[PDB]
């Protein structure tokens, strides 16, 4: 539906899915990687 | 139907409205008996009567209230304070009749009665009709207080 | 025409075209102002022909298993009370050909073919005679009234010929599904309170009245 | 026994007063509005009884529960005092 | 009276936001538009002018809310079953704290997971489920996941009914407007049959239950609550009147269900809460007390009352044609039944958590001081938000559906014409009570500083003793035997009858004493009160027309002034008052709970010994030290806040850093307060300057929020700082003593 895909494009929809996608990408780095002080490559 | 409330003296358009709290014959008697409502009567004489009574009252508080209660010298403390009192507030009435009125000028006080009879304006609203009242509220309020405490503590009444 | 409970209301929208109209709606829930959603005259009217039918082929299929096993013609063993034959399987269950749960599915299958073309019937009249369906579409055309259908597969017989008949036999009907919807009630209820068979209820009202009653069991 | 007991005298009692008195224009009913000053005003229902004073079903329903709420009322009052 | 498919189903409107209103579905030239839509999204009242589809949409609303309330009840009895110790705390209820949420170990937030006993790991839960839980008679977590499936079924049913009551069946205008049928319905079926059917439950379940649970069995030999029913032979071994069966209640021979239907009062000392069988007996009479009730006005039958014949027969001498037009104003205005819900519902909210503390309810709960402190505030502060709300929307009313020409009222006349004169009465009421009450605690303070602890209101230098609670105290506690005489004990244990209930070595209720400080903290609360109460009545009163502005009323309800003319005209709108009464609101709630804390603190709280000596949390000092300003400020907040500060490192951490936290948003608000608006639209200028010399400047030009958006922002997060400051306060310093 062209509507519904209309919706999915206003920008608290759109910023909320790219800041949940953020977050877990983050949670994931930090939980392979803790305790990151110093970059040592 | 019986209505209780009404507009102040029949007109509507003034901002006031007769109540019985205002305008019932005991509390309309009783008002118009003052001393500060009446106003074909020498300013001096409210003015004595005012401050006999108010000058009576004020010794109660200081003497009882005052740092000095439990000591042997709370009445002679509280008629003190209490004529302090007095004195500040003679002060007061001085100015505020020195500020407020001005010499030669007639009276501002209303000439028309409630009924629309015509009569004198009081003389309380002048230079010296509040010179008058001032000198006899001090008379009477020095006079009160000593009364009050010779009563007191010069004649052993069984108070309390 | 008679009466029963009436009211002013109800009489100013009952005037006795529908079969077995006496008047009684004290709710005054067939009220023709502000019509939907499932109040609605025509739905409720529906409705009662359809639960009366179920009730009529319930009332006598809940006794029918019974009154044969004390007659001594069927095996002991099926004449079971309509509350132990496996509906309630806490309350007692039957072993079948197939588990119960296999045979519901089958029944509601079944039932939802049956159903749906029904009320595809009632939605848009005159449709299940259009689309092929094993060449029976030409029987399942309807006749305009979904409540009385007709036609070569649901009236065989051809009865009802003459339209006062017709009449008759619909009050007929109408009246002998509200007595089986009454009769479904009490067995629903005198089970619930007593725990035994209906028609064991009957035998023992009939062996003394005074002993087996309401004052007694209740 | 309990059908000679007093309570069911006491309840037979209530129950029977508070319906003649709704039925006779004694209380309130249906065809029956009391005003302000607490006399009764006729009315129309709109209900069919077939009845001569057009007690409905309703007002007697009503009826019967005023008087079992009196006659229960009557009968506790009774035995907490240990009259009954 | 319902209308079939009045609104088609379509996504049509999702993608054209504002479409409710002409002027903000043109389209976002500034970003003043993206404000506007947020702020009347629920306006339906200037959405459209027909009440029919404004009922309409209230209808729907509500199925929304009460699925999403649906949805909260499901949570939170999923989370009792699959993450809790609800069962290791069932056979120790006095040495384990109850918890119902753990966290999953990413960034060392795994030190949250502090022990509790029972073997789990978790954060201690002060809702009080636990409590009702056991209450009911539940034990096994089956029970909690059957009630979280139910409570799912049911939002999902209120969504669908949510949205089929509105796109396939909307009922018409005379349908909402049968006040009478709706009257009827809410008294006798919602509260009546559901205080008989809460009754029933707890005769048949929780009484033997509990029963079984207080003799000290093990939970998991109790029977299940299905073989009470099936075997009546345990409920007649349990209770012997159980085997006369029904006969004795349609015989009036009601003396032989005594032994599970009592009156007793007090506590039970095992769980220190109610009998169970005073509360099935209350339940019971208050479902006899509704059903009654609900059969008083009339309907399609005739017998009943009609509650405009009630309203026009009461009149007087003073007050002219009296409650005449009032039935008409409550059937054709949303607002005002809104505002005396609101106020009715605030009000009562009140009264619960008063009731709550003194009677404690439930099983092991008086001993758990932590829900109880949570439980207290929380309610006074709903209560107190409610009450506001209730002022704001009687102003609504009176700005938007007043109209003496066809909704004439003379009772709401005459109150108009005199409002000087209530407002007059009110400020020298407000100004005597703050003189006359705050005025002794600066006393107090001076005479302590000065060296004259005897020239002091106190109980030892002047006292000021509340006689007239004290005479109420008195009475209550010798009202069994004289006015009660089928009473056993006192309704409550605060009274002063003298007995003590310990559980598990701890202190559940004994007698509160009065003295100088509460007659002082209580007319601290009164003078609070009376000024909101000024404030909000002020904004009502004047909400259409003064002496200043004589046309109010076409300016509407929520303006920002009318210029600096007149010497100045800033926040003359009833919208301003409810925003100036919030804060006083704050003010007045923040000092009720602070009373609350310190004097159970102080007075009622503490553990017991062998000997029978009570040690209290804090030693019993309030009577000395709450008599000053300082001693609030030193023994109270100085002392107590040594929990929330020191609690680094330990699994009450993020009380910590709620604690600073909430300090931040607090002092963030004042900027939105004390500043104005010509300022930052200003510095946005030379900010969008920069922005066009890199052509990164938006077409969506930025504006700086509007007078009324500011004061709103800076309103709500002074609010939330302080009720987050206050909170993390409150729960470091209760949970850890
Ligand atoms: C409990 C089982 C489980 C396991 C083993 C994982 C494992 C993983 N998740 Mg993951 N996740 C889970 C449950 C789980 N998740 C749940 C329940 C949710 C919520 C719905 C998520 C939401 C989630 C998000 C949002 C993201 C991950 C990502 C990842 C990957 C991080 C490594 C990476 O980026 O390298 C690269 C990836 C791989 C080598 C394989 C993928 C890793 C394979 C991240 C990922 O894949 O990055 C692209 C990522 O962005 N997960
Ligand atoms: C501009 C401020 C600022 C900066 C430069 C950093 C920088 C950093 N933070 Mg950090 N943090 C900040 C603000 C900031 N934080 C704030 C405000 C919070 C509170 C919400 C946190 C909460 C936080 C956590 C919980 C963690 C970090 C961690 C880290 C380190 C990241 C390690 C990695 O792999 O990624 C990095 C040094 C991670 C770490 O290992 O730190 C050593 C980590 O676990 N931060
Ligand atoms: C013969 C008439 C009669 C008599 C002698 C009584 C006597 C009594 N009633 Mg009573 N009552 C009556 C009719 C009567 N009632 C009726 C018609 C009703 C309306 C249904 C009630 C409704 C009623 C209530 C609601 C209560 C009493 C109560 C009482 C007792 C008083 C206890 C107290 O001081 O409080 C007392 C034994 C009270 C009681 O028993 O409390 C212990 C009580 O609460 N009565
Ligand atoms: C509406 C109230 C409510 C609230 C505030 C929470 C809050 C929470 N739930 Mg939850 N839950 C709820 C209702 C609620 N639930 C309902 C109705 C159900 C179904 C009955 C569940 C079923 C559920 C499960 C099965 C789990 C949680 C978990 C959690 C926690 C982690 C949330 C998370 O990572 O989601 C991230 C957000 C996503 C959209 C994914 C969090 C405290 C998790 C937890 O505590 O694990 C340790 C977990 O495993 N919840
Ligand atoms: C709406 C609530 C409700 C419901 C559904 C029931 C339902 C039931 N009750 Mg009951 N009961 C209730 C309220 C209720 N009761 C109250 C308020 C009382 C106190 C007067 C009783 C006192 C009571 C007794 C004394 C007995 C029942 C019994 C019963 C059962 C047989 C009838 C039935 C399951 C009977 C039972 O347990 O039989 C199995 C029985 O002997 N009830
Ligand atoms: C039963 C309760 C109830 C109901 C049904 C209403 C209904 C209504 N109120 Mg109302 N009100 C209530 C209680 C209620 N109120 C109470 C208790 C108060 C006192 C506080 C008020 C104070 C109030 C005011 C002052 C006004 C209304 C207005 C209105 C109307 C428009 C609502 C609107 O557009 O809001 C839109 C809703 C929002 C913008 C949501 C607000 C967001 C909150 C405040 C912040 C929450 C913070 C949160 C925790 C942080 C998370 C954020 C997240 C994104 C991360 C509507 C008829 C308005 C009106 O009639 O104008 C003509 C109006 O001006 N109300
Ligand atoms: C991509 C968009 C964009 C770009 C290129 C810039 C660029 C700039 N901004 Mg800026 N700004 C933006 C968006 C943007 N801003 C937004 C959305 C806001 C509102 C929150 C601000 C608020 C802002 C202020 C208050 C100030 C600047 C300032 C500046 C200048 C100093 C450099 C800097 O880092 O400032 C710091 C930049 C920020 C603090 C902006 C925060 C980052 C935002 C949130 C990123 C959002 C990007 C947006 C979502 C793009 C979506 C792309 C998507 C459609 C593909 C620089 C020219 C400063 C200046 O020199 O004054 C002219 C200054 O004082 N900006
Ligand atoms: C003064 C005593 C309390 C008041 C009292 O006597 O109440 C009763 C008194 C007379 O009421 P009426 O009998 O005239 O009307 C009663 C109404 O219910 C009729 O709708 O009220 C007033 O006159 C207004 C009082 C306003 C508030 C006055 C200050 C308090
Ligand atoms: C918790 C919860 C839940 C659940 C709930 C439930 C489960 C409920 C139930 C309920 C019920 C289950 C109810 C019932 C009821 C009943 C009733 C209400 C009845 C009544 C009856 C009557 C009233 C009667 C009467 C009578 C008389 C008077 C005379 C004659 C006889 C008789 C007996 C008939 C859920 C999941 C939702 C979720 C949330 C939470
Ligand atoms: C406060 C609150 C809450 C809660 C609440 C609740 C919990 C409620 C409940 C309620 C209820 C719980 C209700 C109920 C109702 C009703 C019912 C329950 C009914 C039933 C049934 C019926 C109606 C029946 C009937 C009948 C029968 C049985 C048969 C025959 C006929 C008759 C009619 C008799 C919360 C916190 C959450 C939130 C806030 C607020
Ligand atoms: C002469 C005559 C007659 C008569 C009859 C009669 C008069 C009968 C009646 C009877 C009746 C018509 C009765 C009724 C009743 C009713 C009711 C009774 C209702 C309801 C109630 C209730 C529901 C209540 C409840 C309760 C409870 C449960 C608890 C507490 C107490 C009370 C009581 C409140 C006839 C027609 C044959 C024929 C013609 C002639």
């Amino acid at each position: 539906m062209r509507d519904l895909k209309t919706y999915l494009s206003v920008a608290p929809v759109l910023s909320t899915l790219w800041f949940g996608s953020l977050a877990g990408l983050l949670i994931e780095i930090n939980r392979l990687f803790p305790d990151a002080l110093t970059f040592p490559f | 139907t019986f209505q209780v409330v009404q507009p102040i003296n029949g007109d509507p358009f003034i901002g006031s409205l007769e109540t019985p709290v205002t305008s019932s014959p005991l509390i309309a008697w009783y008002l118009s008996n003052l001393p500060g409502y009446r106003t074909a009567v020498n300013p001096l004489l409210r003015g004595v009567e005012v401050g006999l009574a108010h000058g009576f009252f004020l010794v109660g508080p200081f003497v009882k209230a005052g740092p000095l209660r439990n000591t042997a010298y709370a009445g002679s403390a509280g008629s003190l304070a209490a004529a302090g009192l007095v004195v500040i507030l003679s002060m007061c009435l001085t100015i505020y009749g020195i500020s407020s009125f001005k010499e030669g000028e007639p009276s501002i006080a209303p000439s028309l009665t409630l009924t629309g009879r015509k009569k004198q304006p009081d003389q309380l609203q002048t230079a010296d009709g509040w010179a008058k009242f001032t000198g006899g509220f001090f008379f009477g309020g020095i006079s009160g207080v000593t009364w009050a405490y010779f009563l007191l503590y010069v004649l052993d009444l069984p108070y309390f | 025409r008679p009466l029963w409970f009436a009211s002013s209301q109800s009489l100013s929208y009952l005037d006795g075209s529908l079969p077995g109209d006496y008047g009684f709606d004290p709710l005054g829930l067939s009220d023709p102002e502000g019509t939907g959603g499932f109040i609605e005259p025509r739905w409720l009217a529906y409705g009662e022909i359809i639960n009366g039918r179920f009730a009529m082929l319930g009332a006598a299929g809940a006794i029918a298993p019974e009154i044969l096993g004390k007659a001594g013609l069927i095996p002991a063993e099926t004449a079971l009370p309509w509350f132990q034959t496996g509906v309630i399987p806490p309350a007692g269950t039957y072993t079948y050909w197939a588990d119960n749960y296999t045979l519901f599915v089958l029944e509601m299958a079944l039932m939802g073919f049956a159903e749906h073309r029904r009320l595809q019937d009632w939605y848009n009249p005159g449709s299940m005679g259009k689309q092929y369906f094993l060449g029976l579409e030409k029987g399942l055309a309807g006749s305009g009234n979904p409540a009385y259908p007709g036609g070569p597969f649901f009236n065989p017989l051809g009865f009802g010929k003459d339209e006062k008949s017709l009449k008759e036999l619909k009050l007929k009907e109408v009246k002998n599904g509200r007595l089986a919807m009454l009769a479904i009630l009490g067995y629903f209820i005198q089970g619930l309170v007593t725990g035994v068979g209906p028609y064991q209820n009957l035998l023992d009202h009939l062996a003394d009245p005074v002993n087996n009653n309401v004052l007694t069991s209740l | 026994d309990f059908i000679g007991s007093s309570t069911n005298l006491i309840m037979v009692t209530s129950t029977t007063l508070m319906l003649f008195a709704g039925r006779f224009g004694l209380a309130p009913s249906a065809n029956r509005k009391a005003t302000a000053g607490l006399r009764l005003e006729a009315r129309d229902s709109g209900l069919q009884t077939g009845d001569p004073a057009g007690f409905t079903l309703a007002d007697t329903l009503a009826c019967g529960t005023v008087g079992h709420i009196i006659g229960v009322g009557v009968v506790l009052g009774l035995k907490n005092i240990g009259a009954i | 009276l319902v209308d079939r498919d009045p609104i088609k189903t379509s996504f049509e409107e999702w993608a054209k936001p504002g479409h409710f209103s002409r002027t903000i579905a043109k389209g976002p030239d500034t970003t003043t538009w993206i404000w506007n839509l947020h702020a009347d999204a629920h306006d339906f009242d200037s959405h459209t002018s027909d009440l029919e589809e404004i009922s309409r949409k209230v209808f729907s609303a509500h199925f929304g809310q009460l699925s999403i309330i649906f949805l909260w009840l499901s949570g939170m009895y999923f989370h009792g079953a699959r993450f809790s110790n609800y069962e290791a705390w069932l056979s120790d209820p006095t040495h384990i704290g109850p918890s119902a949420q753990v966290v999953w170990p990413i960034v060392g937030q795994e030190i949250l997971n502090g022990d509790v006993g029972g073997g789990f790991r978790g954060i201690q839960i002060t809702s009080g489920f636990f409590q009702i839980w056991r209450a009911s008679g539940i034990t096994s977590e089956l029970q909690l996941y059957c009630t979280a499936i139910g409570a799912l079924v049911f939002a999902a049913l209120m969504l669908f009914a949510g949205w089929f009551h509105y796109h396939k069946a909307a009922p018409k205008l005379a349908w909402f407007q049968d006040v009478e049928s709706m009257l009827n319905h809410h008294l006798a079926g919602l509260l009546g049959l559901g205080s008989l059917s809460w009754a029933g439950h707890q005769v048949h379940v929780s009484l033997p239950i509990n029963q079984f649970l207080n003799a000290g069995v093990d939970p998991k030999e109790i029977p299940l609550p299905h073989e009470f029913i099936l075997n009546r032979d345990l409920l007649a071994q349990l209770y012997p009147s159980f085997a006369e069966g029904a006969t004795p209640f349609f015989t009036l021979n009601w003396s032989k269900y005594s032994e599970f239907l009592t009156f007793r009062g007090g506590l039970d000392p095992v769980t220190g809460g109610l009998w169970l069988t005073d509360i099935a007996h209350h339940h019971l009479a208050i479902a006899i007390l509704f059903l009654i009730a609900g059969h008083m006005y009339r309907t399609n039958w005739g017998i009943g009352h009609g509650i405009k014949d009630i309203l026009e027969a009461h009149k007087g001498p003073f007050t002219g044609q009296g409650h005449k037009g009032l039935y008409e104003i409550l059937t054709t205005s949303w607002h005002a039944q809104l505002s005396l819900n609101l106020a009715m519902l605030g009000s009562l909210t009140i009264i619960v958590a008063h009731h709550m503390y003194s009677m404690p309810p439930y099983p092991y709960l008086a001993t758990d001081y932590a829900t109880q402190l949570s439980l207290f505030t929380h309610h006074m502060w709903i209560g107190g938000f409610l009450i506001v709300g209730a002022a704001a929307h009687a102003a609504i009313f009176m700005v938007r559906d007043y109209d003496p020409t066809n909704r004439y009222n003379d009772l709401l006349d005459r109150v108009l014409r005199h409002r000087d004169a209530i407002i007059s009465h009110l400020n020298w009421v407000c100004i005597f009570l703050g003189f006359h009450s705050f005025g002794l605690y600066i006393h107090n303070d001076t005479m302590s500083a000065l060296g004259r602890p005897q020239d002091m209101f106190s109980d030892t230098a002047i006292q000021l003793q509340p006689v007239f609670a004290q005479w109420i105290q008195n009475t209550h506690a010798l009202a069994p035997g004289v006015t009660a005489p089928g009473e056993t004990a006192s309704t409550s244990l605060t009274w002063g009858g003298g007995e003590l209930v310990a559980v598990g070595g701890k202190v559940a209720l004994l007698p509160i004493p009065l003295g100088t400080a509460d007659f002082l903290v209580h007319h601290i609360h009164a003078f609070t009160i009376h000024v909101t109460v000024l404030i909000l009545l002020k904004g009502v009163l004047f909400a259409r027309s003064s002496r200043l502005i004589p046309d109010k009323a076409n300016l509407g309800f929520r303006f920002p002034c009318d210029g600096p003319g007149r010497g100045g005209t800033c926040q003359v709108s009833a919208w301003d008052h409810v925003f100036l009464g919030l804060f006083w609101m704050y003010n007045a709630i923040s000092v009720v709970i602070f009373h609350f804390s310190w004097k159970m603190q102080s007075d009622v709280w503490g553990s017991i010994s062998d000997q029978g000596v009570v040690t209290h949390i804090t030693g019993g000092n309030f009577a000395q030290s709450s008599i000053t300003i300082n001693g609030w400020l030193r023994d109270f907040l100085w002392a107590q806040a040594s929990q929330v500060i020191q609690s680094y490192g330990s699994s009450l951490s993020a009380y910590g850093l709620f604690f600073l936290g909430a300090h931040f948003v607090w002092a963030f608000s004042l900027m939105f307060l004390f500043s104005g608006r010509g300022y930052w639209q200003e510095l946005i200028e030379s900010i969008v300057w920069a922005h066009n010399k890199l052509k990164v400047a938006p077409a969506t030009q930025p504006r700086a929020l509007s007078i009324i958006q500011g004061r709103a922002v800076g309103v709500t997060h002074y609010l939330l700082g302080g009720i987050a400051t206050t909170w993390a306060f409150f729960l470091a310093r209760i949970i850890a003593v």
